[PDB]
């Protein structure tokens, strides 16, 4: 029905600038409010400011004022947020979300949202990963460490994809060299570690690298 | 100008079990009290509005009530799609609209203690100059571990890093990887790599241990 669309992933730099887009159908854009929200790794919800997209009527939380634009092109169906000059700190996910709000309050729920940007400000430059086994030793567990690289996201399969019973593939930590680092596992066997061949398949698109790395007893 | 304080940080309840989370405001918000379900990854989804209204499609077992500063919602029969996180949020405020910090409702099952592994670097990476020692804590509940990780018995602190995997859908237990990083120098110092792993689960602590160089 209604439906807000965002823009992809962004990965930028400190002191770079940036503006990233919201796309409403399937309603009058112009009439209805438009939200900003943030939501830093690990963190809840933050109201931004909101846009009236006929006249681009703004209103800014304090703690936001002067530090991004919001912004539409109604033409388009289209809000924008903007900074001039990012911050490690500004590194988050952003959602755009309609206001189901007639006149002045009267209630205002946030009641359609987008699936959200994810934001990467950072001064680290893409790397892809080093891949290193875990090696084996009832049941018996294996793995691969996936090290040093940016920026998110990793995909790793086992077996090309056969293997999934068992399979737990960790979410990333970021290390202090501003690097990422995860491990992928699973658990077999132990009576296959003789005959069955395990392989992580490791993609990391931003730096175009592609790695099988077989892992067996050592 | 309005804080909400939300009041169980984490939930623990199985399906078929009453749910309640309590909201709180520092000023008077009257009924303009909204509340948002998110899961992880996931996009928030508008759930009740003006405290007490239902949004259209959401399933007639979520309420709520409260008017003022005390608010709460209500899961009459928790179902399995209703693991998720839940924020309030108050409308009223004329300088900014503002949200609690959230309240994780997540399944509670019996208690399973950690299956922990542990593994040595690779030659590959320490002829690069760095070892990663890694331990594994598999498939326990609840979510709540400690690793400590010891070198020739000595306490490590400030030198690992850890990650937890979300709830498994399917047998509702955690997975925790755990990664101590050193120098190869450090690590060729030393003879004893240890994980020890304490849990509710273990009536006493397990350790993993390694000795370097050893098959």
């Amino acid at each position: 029905e209604v439906q807000l669309v965002q823009s992809g992933a962004e990965v930028k730099k400190p002191g770079e600038s940036l503006k990233i887009s919201c796309r409403g159908s399937g309603y009058s854009f112009t009439s209805y409010w438009i939200g900003w929200v943030r939501q830093m790794p690990g963190k809840g919800l933050e109201w931004m400011g909101i846009i009236y997209p006929a006249d681009s009527d703004t209103r800014y939380s304090p703690s936001f004022q002067g530090q991004v634009t919001i912004s539409a092109d109604k033409s388009i169906n289209t809000a924008y947020l903007q900074w001039s000059s990012l911050k490690a700190s500004d590194t988050a996910m952003y959602y755009c979300a309609r206001l189901r709000m007639i006149g002045f309050d009267k209630n205002a729920p946030l009641d359609y949202w987008g699936q959200g940007t994810l934001v990467t400000v950072s001064s680290a430059s893409t790397k892809g990963p080093s891949v290193f086994p875990l090696a084996p030793s009832g049941t018996a567990a294996l793995g691969c460490l996936v090290k040093d690289y940016f920026p998110e996201p990793v995909t790793v399969s086992w077996n090309s994809g056969a293997l999934t019973s068992g399979v737990h593939t960790f979410p990333a930590v970021l290390q202090s060299s501003g690097l990422y680092s995860l491990s992928s596992v699973v658990t077999v066997p132990s009576s296959s570690l003789g005959t069955q061949t395990y392989i992580c398949n490791v993609n990391h698109k931003p730096s175009n690298t592609k790695v099988d790395k077989k892992v067996e007893p050592k | 100008d309005i804080q909400m304080t939300q009041s169980p940080s984490s939930l623990s309840a199985s399906v078929g079990d009453r749910v309640t989370i309590t909201c709180r405001a520092s000023q008077s918000i009257s009924s303009y009290l909204n509340w948002y379900q998110q899961k992880p990854g996931k996009t928030p989804k508008l759930l009740i509005y003006a405290a007490s209204s239902l949004q259209s499609g959401v399933p007639s077992r979520f309420s709520g009530s409260g008017s003022g500063t005390d608010f709460t919602l209500t899961i009459s029969s928790l179902q399995p799609e209703d693991f998720a996180t839940y924020y309030c949020q108050q409308s009223y405020s004329n300088l900014m609209y503002s949200f609690g910090q959230g309240t994780k409702v997540e399944i509670k099952r019996t208690v399973a203690a950690p299956s922990v592994f542990i593994f040595p670097p690779s030659d590959e990476q320490l002829k690069s100059g760095t070892a990663s020692v890694v331990c594994l804590l598999n498939n326990f509940y609840p979510r709540e571990a400690k690793v400590q990780w010891k070198v020739d018995n000595a306490l490590q602190s400030g030198n690992s890093q850890e990650s937890v995997t979300e709830q498994d859908s399917k047998d509702s237990t955690y997975s925790l990887s755990s990664t101590l990083t050193l120098s190869k120098a450090d690590y060729e110092k030393h003879k004893v790599y240890a994980c020890e792993v304490t849990h509710q689960g273990l009536s006493s602590p397990v350790t993993k241990s390694f000795n370097r160089g050893e098959c």
